RNA sequence: CGAUGUCGGCUCAUCACAUCCUGGGGCUGAAGUAGGUCCCAAGGGUAUGGCUGUUCGCCAUUUAAAGUGGUACGCGAGCUGGGUUUAGAACGUCGUGAGACAGUUCGGUCCCUAUCUGCCGUGGGCGCUGGAGAACUGAGGGGGGCUGCUCCUAGUACGAGAGGACCGGAGUGGACGCAUCACUGGUGUUCGGGUUGUCAUGCCAAUGGCACUGCCCGGUAGCUAAAUGCGGAAGAGAUAAGUGCUGAAAGCAUCUAAGCACGAAACUUGCCCCGAGAUGAGUUCUCCCUGACCCUUUAAGGGUCCUGAAGGAACGUUGAAGACGACGACGUUGAUAGGCCGGGUGUGUAAGCGCAGCGAUGCGUUGAGCUAACCGGUACUAAUGAACCGUGAGGCUUAACCU
RNA sequence: AAUUCCUUGUCGGGUAAGUUCCGACCUGCACGAAUGGCGUAAUGAUGGCCAGGCUGUCUCCACCCGAGACUCAGUGAAAU
RNA sequence: ACACAGGUGGUCAGGUAGAGAAUACCAAGGCGCUUGAGAGAACUCGGGUGAAGGAACUAGGCAAAAUGGUGCCGUAACUUC
RNA sequence: AGGACCGAACCGACUAAUGUCGAAAAAUUAGCGGAUGACUUGUGGCUGGGGGUGAAAGGCCAAUCAAACCGGGAGAUAGCU
């Protein structure tokens, strides 16, 4: 209702870049490494996007050294400093969960470049 | 699942104390033809709340 | 007792286990119908098994 | 969410290739082990010249799960495979000398410092 | 326990129930009054009312969506040509549930449902 | 001290600055105007009763309308009654608001929970389902045995059986207050409170503190 | 013996104390840590697997601990049927033989729609003394009661060193329980798309039916848990064993005889829910009704005319309430449901047209189109004026009162 | 051992753990040569055991779709 | 014993897909099974899907899930070849 | 060629669930074995009660089998209820 709708949009950040699933996105996340407050990087493929306003979240699959890591990010959290689109991908599906069995040359996806 | 001995006509009768029908007591009178119907149901001729709504 | 023939094998506590805690050898008996005979057989069976643990104590 | 009979992979080069989980340690009647919890494993496969061999019973700390850990901000870090680093049942500072693949931040507590210093990521 | 669930199941599976309202919406268009049971009438409003809102914009794509529903070419011609511009002024609620006794054969609550013009 | 009556408005979350997202329940607390004050001179216990919100003129009866004009208050939906705790004193009409909870730190929330209907023994009392196979005839989710034999000859009273679950007053205790928002008339407790969205909630401070 | 079905497993338990863990102590051949033994104590708790039909048991690995028992060796109108006790068949063995074996072995139909008690729920009646609408006090009843590890105290007390505390204080788990759906997920045959085979819409294009929802990829709201909040307490009272103080009988000694103080998860409270059918039926607030009569076995009697109050029910729209009743909201002096408008979500670039390519198809219009249960709003549709149940100042005896 | 009582014989294999299985020993209660002995490729809705894949079989159940159950109307039983 | 989910010999055999009289959808022709209306509890029945695990279930992988076609490549011990 | 192989009609009946006052006095659903043969089926014959028939279970011989059914000896006999 309007009580919650008011209470949520006072809290949402207002600079979120418009990204689509399939985009290679480098999400840059605060991490507390003991005493120092480091900002580290996470660069993978956006395989899913949840849109709920303040509760919106996106899941980024990164194939790291060894096996793949599927980290999801709460979008309006203060832990995510910078979301930055590196490469734009041309899929035609809102959820890329077929990409979990596909590895390597079958896992690569199409550039948009339109 | 079977009875051990037959119940009386007393114990048969008390179970049926809740089985009684109710009279509706809520017949209305139409605005135009003045005829009996239920609440929110059309009349036998076809009037409802004064208007000949069924034309039949 | 473990066996078959009736539920006579599976109603009465007719077996016996005599366990010797200064050694740790388990003498058992299910041979008879009556517990008092099984306990009498298993007691003599363990005194034979206490002979052999004292023979093997000497022989070692 | 690692429980009884779970086959896991191995992160370190101790020699084990597949291990199976036989027990979750700490707290009786416990369902499953999680982020960095200690388990008794048994070794179901080994390389020929490992530090351990097949059919040895020893401990392990879970370092990756497919169920995935949760940070307090709401975020969840999931993996494509269960993995663990092997221990000694009596003396800590785990067996391996390299650690393959990433580990997670919640493993950083005072005794797995050897693990998060050898791991190439996180 | 159907907390906050619309739709009446009506002792039919999802194939049968979709096929009967597809027929029954064609009956309400073609005769402009039909007699049915009262739970089937109140679920018929959730079928016929979006058709008449679809029929406001007379375009070829709307002619094909109102043919994908009701699968009838005579109905999609009584929509968009007769029922289309006749309810173009009204903002929803094109229908009317008038209750009428009970069904004689099984004691079912019967109801007339009709479009709100019938000024033929 | 006393507590207040409010209405539940969904759930949200509060991203705190330190990298923590804490889930909150938005409880709107309007002005709780007092309708009657009780004391030992007339009643034997000292307490107040308050009312909240608004009602329509025709829906309120004649006995309930003459009870509100006695206080001089606006007619409000229902009446709840709070036991006073020997240190405070209120008057008839003192418009008690959400300013009381800026003092407190942890609260107790009481509301009528969500009703599940006639719930079975697996759902209501957390029983183990029997085996789905291996011969099992018509006896998967059934409760099993309910008593022993001839020597009890009965089922003991209080037996965990199937029936009405939910739709019942429950109190989740010791919930943290996150924000007391007085301009918006909002209380933000931490976590989950009973009942559906729009139900009533009796928020009082934590007795176990 | 005109039939009380049986070993073990499963589900569900319940009680006892002769206590396995936790709690309180005495003594120690008790330095500490960890014990050992005994006393008190039943509030909660008290594994998972391999083998075996097995109960047991041994083995593996845990746990604060894996208590002993009773309840037809609890529990088959609750399930199973592996075992043992029908008929088949074989082995060893016994017998000349039919056949037999607490010898072994392979195969083998487990019926019941609940009348009564019991129990779990949820209602109708009438009662509670004029009728109602609420909010309550609380008699009484139930639920809950587990615990590890880590750090501080303190590497101090103790000890030759090794080792390593009592008592306090904090965090964080396991198991359990309750609540909820914000998160993460499940589901989502009422949403969107892809696609196979075929049939139909005259045909092309576009669609729809059927094939397990045809197969599928996603997915709203609900419900849900693996998810996320919370709980167990503190405190008080009287004690158990135990420890005492003063103190005689009994010049001393002595916790007891008189007197006085401590002492546990047990007990009564505290915390949570039900609850005045608590027939002992309670209190508190507000609302409503103040008209004439004849009769007679004048009685707290019966009958008529007028007058229908508060409130109820009924019906209708219905609800995150619900098997049905019930409870909750709304009924036009109106947002209760559906429709509708805007928005959100979901799926993912609709059809039509145009260009490119021989064509499949790509591209542009275009994040387009459609979008259920959602969010805010809007009387368009349906909630009708009413009629009906409930009446017309409410017993007697006393007392204290004003009158 | 379809045979072995004592017996879960002992040893090896397999398993974290194996009263079953496999191999070996022989102390055969009570194998044994057409009431056949011992091997045996193929075969078996055959007895036992192991492994892979696969899974609501289970940890531990959640949701959904239908048929009853429930309510209304019509007819209307049964054991006892 | 019934207007009973059973039994009952021969003959004819269309279209598209298919190896086919299997199977799906259809033609000709025949039918909707002689109680319905709601609601959308527990529970039962017939199904669908499932996070993480993967036989830990159990007498026993019982039941379910899975495997599934054509063409080609390849194919072990053993063997009565 | 084949008591060959996979697989419908046809014949059968291994598992499980339902059913157990059933739809049915052994069936349904989902799987399962054979499916050119010691195959299966139609029609009509033949063998009979201490008898038949039996790729043998004491199986079958009209929902009846270690001696069928109907009548009769017959009101068998019953120290039993």
């Amino acid at each position: 209702s309007n009580i919650i709708k008011q209470l949520e949009q006072e809290q949402m950040k207002q600079d979120v870049p418009s990204f689509r699933p399939g985009d290679t996105v480098e999400v840059k996340v605060w991490v507390v490494e003991g005493s120092k407050k480091r900002l580290q990087a996470f660069e993978g493929v956006v395989i899913a996007i949840r849109n709920r306003g303040l509760h919106s979240a996106f899941t980024v699959r990164k194939i790291s050294n060894g096996e793949g890591v599927e980290r999801v990010f709460q979008t309006h959290s203060p832990v995510v400093d910078s979301i930055s689109v590196k490469r734009r991908g041309a899929v035609r599906k809102a959820k890329l969960y077929y990409l979990r069995e596909r590895t390597g040359k079958a896992a690569r996806i199409k550039e948009r470049l339109n | 699942a079977v009875q051990q001995n037959k119940p009386t006509r007393s114990k048969r009768g008390m179970r049926r104390s809740h089985d009684a029908l109710t009279a509706v007591t809520s017949l209305s009178v139409d605005k135009t033809s003045g005829e009996k119907h239920l609440r929110h149901h059309i009349t036998a001729d076809g009037y409802y709340r004064g208007r000949k709504v069924i034309a039949k | 007792t473990s066996g078959a023939g009736a539920q006579h094998v599976n109603r009465t506590e007719s077996a016996v286990r005599i366990t010797h805690i200064p050694t740790g050898i388990v003498t058992q008996c299910q041979n008879d119908r009556s517990q008092h005979k099984n306990k009498d057989q298993a007691m003599k069976q363990m005194k034979a098994k206490l002979y052999e643990l004292e023979m093997q104590k000497k022989n070692a | 969410m690692i429980q009884e009979q779970t086959m896991l992979n191995v992160a370190d080069n101790s020699g084990a290739r597949r291990v199976m989980c036989i027990k979750v340690l700490g707290g009786s009647h416990r369902r499953y082990a999680g982020v960095g919890d200690i388990i008794k494993i048994t070794i179901k496969e080994a390389i020929p010249r490992g530090k351990v061999k097949k059919g040895d019973v020893l401990k392990a700390v879970v370092v990756r799960t497919k169920k995935g850990v949760r940070r307090p901000d709401g975020s969840v870090i999931r993996f494509d495979g269960n993995a663990c680093v092997l221990l000694n049942n009596n003396s800590e500072q785990p067996i391996g000398t390299r650690i393959f693949g990433p580990v997670t931040r919640e493993l950083r507590s005072e005794k797995f410092m050897k693990i998060i210093s050898l791991a190439p990521e996180v | 326990m159907r907390h906050r669930k619309s739709g009446r199941q009506l002792n039919r599976n999802s194939s049968h129930r979709q096929a009967m309202f597809r027929n029954m919406a064609g009956s309400l268009v073609r005769h402009e009054i039909i007699k049915t049971t009262l739970p089937k009438a109140k679920e018929l409003r959730r079928v016929v009312e979006p058709l008449i809102t679809l029929a406001k914009t007379d375009s070829v794509a709307n002619r094909r969506l109102a043919f994908a529903r009701t699968r009838d070419n005579e109905i999609v011609a009584k929509l968009f040509n007769e029922l289309g511009p006749r309810f173009a002024s009204r903002a929803g609620g094109y229908t009317r549930i008038l209750k009428c006794g009970f069904r004689a054969g099984d004691n079912a609550p019967m109801a007339y449902i009709e479009l709100v013009d019938r000024s033929e | 001290m006393i507590g207040l009556v409010g209405k539940k408005v969904g759930m949200t979350r509060i991203f705190t600055e330190d990298g923590v997202s804490i889930p909150v329940t938005v409880i709107e607390v309007e002005a709780n105007r007092v309708t009657q004050v009780k004391d030992l001179a007339n009643d034997g216990y000292r307490a107040i009763q308050v009312t909240t919100g608004a009602k329509k003129a025709n829906r309120v009866t004649k006995p309930e309308a003459g009870h509100f004009a006695k206080a001089g208050v606006e007619a409000g939906r229902g009446l709840w009654e709070f036991r006073l705790a020997e240190g405070e004193e209120f008057t008839v009409g003192q418009s008690i608001s959400v300013e009381l909870f800026a003092d407190v730190k942890k609260v107790d929330v009481t509301g009528t929970s969500k009703g599940k209907g006639f719930a079975g023994t697996v759902k209501r009392w957390n029983f183990r389902t029997q085996d789905a196979t291996h011969g099992n005839s018509l006896s998967h989710r059934v409760p099993g045995s309910i008593g022993q034999n001839q020597t009890p000859g009965k089922v003991f009273k209080g037996k965990k059986m199937a029936g009405q679950m939910g739709n019942e007053r429950v109190t989740v205790q010791s919930l943290d207050v996150v924000r007391v928002d007085a301009e918006r008339n909002l209380l933000l407790v931490k976590g989950a409170v009973p009942g559906a969205t729009g139900s009533d909630l009796i928020v009082k401070p934590a007795v176990k503190a």
